[PDB]
């Protein structure tokens, strides 16, 4: 399917369905949640579908290494642009560019919680637990931190 | 690829039918959400086919299997079923085309997998100013042979009011 589509899709989602009127916190943290975790099974489904081969990361930081090059080409085209780390469980995934950030955007945190979710869920079959977070650092980039779960 | 359309487009219906519990509601849902996606798509589509207006509805359903389908989900609907009138025709697909797989046992009869496409097809063809019906009457998810969309011509959207 064109990628076309899937930018409408997301788009629609977040601003469509899954948008909060803005009524409070609980709202707000309800639609992230339902837009996060919907990425959190695509993420899963990638995995299974395009990496059985998951034998052969054996260990944290090929496992980032693969979200940073090979994930996000196949849900973005290209890789991230920088993988920083504390060594101690937080990596920062930058992307210059974010894709899903083009469909101004005053909501623009409300179109990486997918992704968030993607990662968390890429992650969780590569046998990671992590939490996910994302912000624009600078417009139309986009760092996403990855949290590593004890 | 767009096994990631198709695990997103997934991933919506199993978190409607999650919100919801009333495939009805879902049904609509995704409609309503098909639309919204098909007013923009149509934009794209026109921009990247260099397609001019359809003088004709059957020249309509000639653009909407052969280059639109293809262009998007890279498969080409047969057109059959043509009502004497012109005014309806069927579009068959040997698969649902957005969705591969069903869980069993079925506890969503009522759910229409690949609404979505119904909703795009209404809201794309409403901006070339075509009122129209979209629905499956063949679905190969529900068992039918094949999957079939019945397009329904309504009427032209009037110039102003
Ligand atoms: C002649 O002027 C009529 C133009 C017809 C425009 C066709 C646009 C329809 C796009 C729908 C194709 C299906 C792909 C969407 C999958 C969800």
């Amino acid at each position: 399917a064109d990628e076309a589509l899937f930018l409408l899709l997301h788009n629609e989602m977040v601003s469509g369905v899954y948008k909060s009127a803005e009524q409070g916190e609980v709202e707000n943290g309800r639609c992230i949640t339902k837009l996060e975790n919907m990425g959190f099974r695509v993420g899963q489904g990638l995995i299974e579908r395009f990496t059985k081969d998951t034998a052969r990361f054996k260990d944290e930081l090929d496992i980032m290494k693969f979200i940073c090059k090979d994930f996000w080409t196949t849900v973005f085209k290209k890789q991230i642009d920088n993988l920083r780390t504390n060594h101690q469980g937080i990596y920062v995934l930058q992307d210059n560019k974010f894709r899903l950030l083009t469909q101004y955007l005053e909501h623009a945190s409300k179109y990486l919680a997918f992704t968030c979710g993607l990662i968390r869920g890429g992650l969780s079959n590569l046998g990671i637990k992590s939490i996910v977070t994302a912000e624009v650092s600078s417009m139309p980039a986009c760092k996403f931190q990855v949290m590593i779960q004890k | 690829s767009s096994e990631l359309f198709t695990l997103t487009y997934g991933a919506l219906v199993t978190q409607l039918c999650k919100d919801y519990e009333n495939d009805e509601d879902v049904n609509k849902q995704l409609d309503k959400m098909g639309f919204n996606i098909g007013v923009r798509l149509i934009e794209d589509f026109l921009a990247r086919s260099n397609v001019g207006r359809c003088h004709d509805f059957r020249e309509t359903a000639d653009v909407i299997a052969k280059v639109a389908f293809k262009m998007y989900l890279g498969i080409t609907p047969s057109i059959t079923n043509w009502s004497p009138a012109g005014d309806e025709f069927s579009l068959i697909l040997e698969n649902n085309p957005l969705v591969d797989f069903v869980e069993l046992p079925d506890n969503h009869s009522s759910l229409i997998y690949s609404n979505l496409l119904c909703g795009v097809l209404r809201g794309a063809l409403e901006m070339v100013q075509m009122a129209v019906e979209a629905k499956f009457v063949q679905d190969t998810l529900k068992g039918d042979g094949v999957t079939e969309i019945r397009m329904r011509f309504i009427r032209r959207i009037e110039d102003n009011l």
